[PDB]
């Protein structure tokens, strides 16, 4: 985040798996791996997206 | 000649340096020379309704197919 | 025991899986019977009157 | 040693983590973490399901207003999360289920606003109704207003209408909703979100019933009720208003007893 | 081990203080109750203390047995048009309020209870009439038996239904009941329904009434005086008191603070308002 | 047995309004569900509205709601029916009857009723 | 000594209980019972959702007509069971999915019927198209018949509308559908009802793929076709009909990657 | 079977060789074969309010900054 | 020995099954 100090909040990072209709709302990104950041003191925030693939390798 | 026995205890109070806990007994004493005049214990014992509901002469295997 | 919703206690039913099938020159139409019971786990409390039973006078 | 604060908090269930930088700790309702159904207190036959990660996962409900004129703000439990995916769906499809609850209230401003809200979790909030004629006769619609929630009102006001009632709650803030004062309320579990502090609450609540497992369709366990302790005021503005969110959560929850869909008549 | 009966923390002596140590401050945003004694802030003196907290303890704040009922039975000439008049009280604490409210600061007990009945009496026409001593039944009709019809029907056979017969002018009756109810602890506050309103079905046959569970029903009890038809009519009245023992609770609730309407939470207009007035700067 | 003590008939013409009132004696408390009803002269006899005593609830027929109302006097064990409207097809003998309850179920026509009223007749004249 | 026969078998899993008189013993495809995802052959590295008793149970598919001119009836899995409770929904809620079955195809007449059901279990059962010009090209919905699957039939018919083709299948009988003489069919896992023997047949499926574990709503693992090898014929009877029912059960079954509900365009 | 235990004792009488000093008991003898009629013993135990007053997760250490 | 007021025979955790044990099966003509 790069805003001034005072500024602040929480935003929502989120991954879906492949196969469904891709998320458009809050609504249904939440209900995946989502990770809720808070803005503060520690200026980044990381999100892992784990590796849930059906192959053993994607093309 | 007392007849002290236990209470099965249900609700526990906050107790059991008295109450509670430590196994709950009660006292009677019976008062007349006649049986017949005994307070029922409620002590009683309890069977295998099996004189009743398996009364077939040769064994019940639940398992097993039940005509053989 | 008694008619209550809160405790309620659910539904039985029977449904045929395929069809009773009968060969020719036999009954069309059979039946059956059924059996209620408990089991070793079943226990009853706290005594009252019947209702299956009254002496009007 | 290594700087960790007592505001810096990572909750992490199922596939979702929500982190935080301005936490006042959190609290474990009565001092009980929740936990799966002992064999000691069983009660239902049947193998228990236990959707593990497909439920215990964090859900976030949709977002409120905070104004002035904000009275404040209620949501019952499972009720809330009755849309949230399997923890919806396992719901529905069983008779009994058990559930605990971590809800983190999230809700930031800046060093320039000012205000302070409480994070209540009472145990069986039942709520009075609107119509001073007619005794708990509430529907069931309105007494379970899902993932939107009901609110708070300044003023008690008579369903009047006794043709065709309104049948619905008009609970009034000061009397905690239930004609208790809130200045008592601070003995459920419970946390201030005091702006010039923190910026959220975390209350982790075990499952607290009657019975060893219940019905979740019929019988909501627990209730969030939030109310703005000091009133929000911003700059020299006349109309600040920063939201405020809940995401809850769903742990160690079991259901007994599949069986058919239940279509509950929601309207 | 520490019973209700010990003795207080004694107060340890305490002198001045100048140091990185905070006592004082807290922020109870935390929602953790700031755990001072009085030595923290203060200098103290060596104290010991004799105080105990005996009297407070769940069991002693039940300890007094309270009036929930009052109902009315009589027996009437049998020359009379009116039926002779036996009552019918459905178990309910909720009847009256204060054992309702000392029994509202909890969500949840469980508590074996004690009956007792006072029975009072007198005449009504002003007839120099005389009147035996009464005879008086009390049968505990639980959940689901058949409900006296007449003051004289078969339901009072009491066949099983364990049933009281105090003579009039006795010491009072008393029974003792064990833990009833049909869970682990009686509900106090029942949020839901009974009934799920299903959609595919009528909202009728869907619909039942909030807060209103099978958790706190417990039968009736019938009062009937047994002496037949008296040629001069007499009343009587008869009071129940009840007093939990071996009680226990869970999770504590506020009191309830405007009046009490009808045995739901709920609550009627004009009666929202507890506080008085009073000054924010005058002492 | 409960007995349910009716009152009061009357023919009186288009767009009238009379009252019944009807006693729990009995002992209207948590048990009766006082229903209304009429009897069509013999095609003909149908359920109104019906209140629920332990919380004062009421439901009408479908002909009925609206103009008619059930109203409850509750510590006077009298349940009463303001008879609104009453246009010459509101001639019919009417009734009063009271079943028992299910512990929080609604009194609903499909539920009750025990028990059975005096059935004291109101008409309504035509014009 | 106690009369155990390789007739009477007694299916039980999750709340239900197939029992048998008839059978002919059971059949363990493969011979490997189904089982759950090892961790020498794990892949995805999520927590995977084991549903168990709340997906480990025998649902019941639509019966079917049984008569002379019954050329075949095909359903593919996990298709079929897609509207199959608990089992359903955590299909949907998923990426990937694995999943054992065992099938239980019964079907009974009487001493005085005769003829022959096949049941096969064929891994990866691609079927044949109904145009000559068009190769691979049938849609989605018609792939996917759920839970009335779809038939064989004794003539290969073209897809003539070259506007706008039917876009489905066409399998023909003796052909196993696709293009391989039914005669051989027989390498696949399993069973024949013999009217004369047996009234069901029992084959145990455990998940066969090339994945360790794989998306369900894409992929379909395997394939119950049930051809009639002796055609049906009764008494002297002009117009005979008995019924068959197909009731599968997930078995070991586990998901992974929790998201959002996927709504498949059936039609 | 009885149940003697002792008094907490107030008001001490001028008395040491029976009342007073040497610690008071009283005997109580349960009369009923049913827990649920025995007299409340009241001799109940107590617990400490940190299962309400300090149900913070990290405990607290009252010296030290409640926010670190 | 077994009183009147002894607990009720533990209920067993059973899992998934497929043999040729048929519990489920009678036949009351035998009367039992
Ligand atoms: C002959 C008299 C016998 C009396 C038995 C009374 C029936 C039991 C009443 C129990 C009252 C308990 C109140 C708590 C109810 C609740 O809040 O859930």
């Amino acid at each position: 985040f790069c805003g001034s100090m005072m500024a602040t909040g929480k935003l929502l990072v989120s991954y879906a798996p492949p196969g469904a209709d891709p998320p458009k709302k809050r609504k249904e990104a939440m209900l995946g791996t989502h990770v809720i950041w808070d803005i503060g003191l520690q200026s980044s925030c990381t999100m892992v997206v784990p590796w849930i693939s059906n192959t053993t390798y994607r093309q | 000649g007392a007849q002290v026995s236990s209470q099965k205890v249900g609700a526990h109070e906050n107790s059991n340096r008295a109450y509670g806990g430590s196994t709950i007994n009660y006292t009677t004493i019976n008062y007349y020379r006649d049986s017949a005049s005994n307070a029922a214990s409620k002590q009683d014992f309890s069977q295998d309704p099996s004189k009743f509901t398996e009364p077939i002469k040769d064994v019940l295997i639940k398992t097993a197919p039940m005509l053989n | 025991t008694i008619d209550d919703s809160f405790t309620e206690g659910g539904y039985i039913s029977v449904f045929y899986q395929t069809r009773i099938v009968v060969p020719l020159s036999t009954p069309r139409e059979m039946d059956i019977l059924g059996f209620v019971s408990a089991c070793n786990d079943f226990s009853v409390r706290l005594l009252r009157d019947t209702t299956h039973i009254e002496q009007k006078a | 040693a290594c700087g960790y604060s007592d505001r810096v908090l990572q909750l992490t269930l199922g596939n979702s983590t929500i982190t935080t930088q301005e936490a006042a700790n959190s609290v474990v309702a009565y001092g009980r973490w929740p936990e799966y159904l002992r064999d000691s207190e069983a009660n239902p036959v049947d193998q228990p399901t236990e959707p593990d990660v497909a439920a215990c996962r964090f859900y976030t409900l949709d977002t409120v207003s905070w104004t002035k004129e904000s009275r404040g703000w209620w949501w019952k439990l499972p009720d809330a999360l009755r849309d949230m995916g399997l923890f919806g769906q396992n719901m529905y499809y069983h008779y009994l289920g058990r559930s605990g609850y971590t809800v983190h209230v999230q809700c930031n401003a800046s060093k320039f606003h000012q205000g302070a809200l409480g994070v209540f979790a009472v145990p069986e909030m039942c709520l009075a109704g609107d119509s001073n004629t007619t005794t708990m006769h509430t529907s069931y619609q309105n007494a379970n207003p899902g993932e939107k929630g009901g609110t708070f009102t300044g003023t008690f006001t008579p369903d009047n209408n006794q043709t065709s009632p309104a049948r619905r709650f008009c609970p009034v803030d000061y009397l905690l909703g239930n004609g208790t004062l809130l200045g008592n309320a601070f003995v459920f579990p419970h946390q201030i979100i005091n702006l010039r502090t923190n910026n959220c609450a975390t209350l982790v609540l075990p499952y607290v019933n009657s019975l060893s497992i219940d019905s979740m369709v019929k019988h909501n366990n627990w209730g969030i009720a939030i109310l703005p302790l000091a009133p929000l005021n911003f700059a020299s503005e006349s109309s600040p208003e920063i939201p405020i969110t809940l995401t809850i959560a769903p742990m160690c929850c079991e259901f007994n007893g599949l069986r058919n869909i239940t279509l509950p008549r929601l309207q | 081990a520490a019973t209700s009966r010990d003795a207080l923390p004694n107060t340890e002596a305490s002198g001045p203080t100048h140091s990185k140590e905070i006592p004082a401050l807290t922020a109870v945003e935390t929602g953790a109750t700031n755990p001072l004694v009085p030595s923290d802030t203060v200098q103290t003196r060596h104290v010991v203390q004799h105080r105990s907290r005996s009297e407070s303890s769940i069991e002693s704040f039940f300890a007094r047995g309270a009036c929930v009922t009052i109902m009315t039975v009589d027996n009437p000439a049998s020359t009379t048009n009116k039926d002779k008049l036996f009552a019918v009280w459905k178990i309910t604490y909720k009847d009256t309020v204060q054992l309702r409210r000392k029994l509202e600061f909890f969500t949840y007990s469980r508590f074996d209870m004690e009956l007792t009945f006072v029975v009072t009496a007198n005449f009504t026409e002003t007839n120099n009439g005389h009147a035996l001593n009464q005879v008086y039944q009390i049968m505990y009709v639980p959940p689901g038996a058949p409900v006296p019809e007449k003051w004289d029907d078969y339901t009072w056979q009491t066949s099983s239904n364990p049933s009281i017969f105090y003579t009039y002018g006795t010491a009072p009756a008393r029974i003792s009941v064990p833990y009833v109810g049909i869970s682990n602890a009686y509900s106090h506050f029942y949020d839901g329904f009974s009934k799920v309103p299903l959609k595919d079905q009528s909202a009728a046959l869907g619909d039942s009434l909030y807060g209103a569970a099978s958790l706190n029903d417990f039968g009736i009890l019938a009062v009937r005086v047994v002496n037949d038809h008296n040629p001069t009519k007499v009343t009587s009245k008869i009071r129940v008191y009840l007093k939990p023992k071996h009680i226990r609770v869970w999770c504590p609730r506020p009191p309830r603070a405007v009046a009490y309407y009808g045995p739901g939470v709920d609550y009627k207009d004009g009666t929202l308002t507890p506080l008085s007035t009073k000054d924010l700067t005058t002492y | 047995q409960v007995q349910l003590q009716e009152s009061g008939g009357g023919s009186v013409q288009a767009g009238g309004s009379l009252r019944l009132s009807c006693a729990a004696s009995g002992y209207q408390y948590s048990l009766l569900c006082m229903a209304w009803f009429r009897q069509v002269l013999g095609e003909g006899r149908e359920g109104v509205a019906f209140i629920t005593t332990y919380n004062g609830a009421m439901r009408y027929a479908d002909t009925v709601k609206g103009r008619f109302t059930v109203s409850q006097d509750k510590d006077k064990n009298t349940v009463y029916l303001q008879m609104n409207s009453l246009k010459p097809e509101d001639t019919a003998i009417y009734y009063c009857a009271a079943g028992r309850w299910r512990f929080g179920d609604i009194c609903h026509e499909g539920s009750g009723y025990n028990y059975w009223g005096q059935g004291t007749q109101v008409t309504v004249s035509s014009h």
